[PDB]
């Protein structure tokens, strides 16, 4: 159903479809703590993954999943895309996360919360990865689809059938970033070797999802009910 | 089911 | 000097270097069945860590880094190995030769059933694949550098790898469309064994066994974030 | 620690 598309309109698509970026509430005058700090995270996660939902429709393949299979990939994947959105936005802005264009945060602020500043390290690190590499908005986005589609794949005789779909779409993602990579005057061990450099961050990506949601769900200052819905996926 | 109405839009 | 290898010096280096396939002690309860994992993978580790010395590239790390990507990659190595060896055994995991487990014998400990289905996902999707001894070295490989390296010199090993893996693909007669498809396809798979890995770590620091001093001593590298 | 002497170790 959209297979048939050229690498060219599966980047357009995607660039198309991508969220924007929110605004936090902060306000430098309140004196900050790690109930503030947490309430600021927490509002603006929320209202993204609205965005977010809204953002996996547009994302080629994603429809022709049942609504059961669209439900988990995003009970997978949502915080491992909020990550990488931050650290893309953040790309600029070395040893530095911008969280919102009005909160941009440092590593100190970070120890604000207990168990953040190791996190926070890591996200800083894939920023500066990210940065390194000069990863491209196309590649972004590119990654991004990646992201949802393969975070819930394997975790019927028809859950087969839409495992196999969701294969010939990921396999489309990697043409059109091989694609992209050859239009950059790469050679081809370059393709593939920055094909492989770019994967392999999904798997810190992950890491930091798993460590990230370890500390979530075991709490104090209200997680909304869309993010308590979310967060209790992964129990 | 919040998520599930959602991507019900 | 790793850097230096060509692709086949690199796949038979890797390859000499595998580890050997350990016996199991020779029903389950929740503390046997636990006893002769932690066992079995106390005993796994130590061939681990003179595998990784023969990782080429890995020696040239200070000890410090050494022991760091080993503390972060262990049970990810032993689950890959794990989910290689159970290769021609669908719904089975090969934990041993004489050890050979499926689902309902993993519902015997609690919260194992979940990494078993993943495990066992991740076998046959192998087991799709058709992947070869000489692929899973060098994605073994790329475990113990790639987790976790951003916790140089590893990149310009880790590009090596990916040219290795590469080479064999062309080997193979895949074209080049199909070179990358297979190449993204695999190492999309160490995502999934990443989750895996902290999953059953989230489980494993929080129990009954005996626990090796040197396995509880990997244990405790972990909760230092918990 | 442990890790350290095998990593030493002959
Ligand atoms: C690990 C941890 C400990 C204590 C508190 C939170 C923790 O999770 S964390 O890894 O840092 C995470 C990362 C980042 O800060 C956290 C966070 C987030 C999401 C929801 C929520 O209720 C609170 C925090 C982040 C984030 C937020 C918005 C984005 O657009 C993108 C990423
Ligand atoms: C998550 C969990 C819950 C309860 C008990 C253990 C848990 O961890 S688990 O994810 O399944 C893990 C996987 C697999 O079974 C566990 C395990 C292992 C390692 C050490 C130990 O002391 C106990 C278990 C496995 C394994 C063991 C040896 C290998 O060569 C390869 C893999």
């Amino acid at each position: 159903l959209a297979l048939s598309l050229t690498a060219d309109q599966m980047v357009s698509a995607l660039l198309d479809a991508e969220p924007p970026i929110l605004y936090s509430e902060y306000d430098p005058t309140r004196p900050f703590s790690e109930a503030s700090m947490m309430g600021l995270l927490t509002n603006l996660a929320d209202r993204e993954l609205v965005h977010m939902i809204n953002w996996a429709k547009r994302v080629p393949g994603f429809v022709d999943l049942t609504l059961h299979d669209q439900v988990h990939l995003l009970e997978c994947a949502w915080l491992e895309i909020l990550m990488i959105g931050l650290v893309w936005r953040s790309m600029e802005h070395p040893g530095k996360l911008l969280f919102a264009p009005n909160l941009l945060l440092d590593r100190n602020q970070g120890k604000c919360v207990e168990g953040m500043v190791e996190i926070f390290d890591m996200l800083l690190a894939t920023s500066s990865r990210f940065r390194m590499m000069n990863l491209q908005g196309e590649e972004f986005v590119c990654l991004k689809s990646i992201i949802l589609l393969n975070s819930g794949v394997y975790t019927t005789l028809k859950s087969l059938e839409e495992k196999d779909h969701i294969h010939r779409v990921l396999d489309k993602i990697t043409d059109t970033l091989i694609h992209l990579m050859a239009k950059a005057g790469l050679t081809l061990q370059q393709q593939h070797q920055r094909l492989a450099q770019l994967l392999l961050i999904l798997s810190h990506i992950r890491h930091m999802s798993n460590k990230g949601m370890e500390h979530l769900y075991s709490m104090v200052v209200p997680l909304s009910d869309l993010l308590l819905e979310m967060l209790d996926a992964h129990r | 089911k919040i998520l599930h109405r959602l991507l019900q839009d």
